[PDB]
């Protein structure tokens, strides 16, 4: 399913591998690998960011995206 | 390829 | 030259980058700053795009994986020996 999922900034770490100018998630699309040990799950692909879309974005766009001056995260999973 | 945002 | 780094307990504002399990830094194993947000705590610390992270609370990340890395960055002011230029 696609879930839309609010993050509340001060939840601490999230880690992404995958892009489009590209593990054994998935796919072109950018996928969290970790979350620090809430809501979002490793294995989620991240659809879009803030309401930006980052479905075909490459990872360094994806990062870019991520790494925000409340975070809202668009992702699909399964 | 895999980044950390913190 | 090497650094050492003051930073903050984890937001800081940047993002890294690589390790040991494998972007346009070095060339390679390391972890490195790839982006600091400009007025984020990590940028005030004196960390830089472009840093190789050497050691976090004398924990040697020279060879670390990704992962490792980061625990090293997150675990609950953090010294930081870094490599630059």
């Amino acid at each position: 399913s696609v879930e839309e999922i609010r993050l509340p900034r001060a939840p601490l770490g999230l880690s992404i591998v995958g892009g489009s100018d590209h593990h054994p998630f998935g796919e072109p699309g950018v996928f969290i690998s970790k979350v620090l040990p809430s809501g979002l799950r490793v294995g989620d692909r991240i659809l879009a960011v803030n309401g930006q879309d980052v479905r075909d974005a490459t990872h360094q766009e994806a990062v870019s995206a991520l790494l925000r001056p409340e975070l809202s995260l668009l992702v699909r999973r399964d | 390829l895999e980044s950390s945002i913190i």
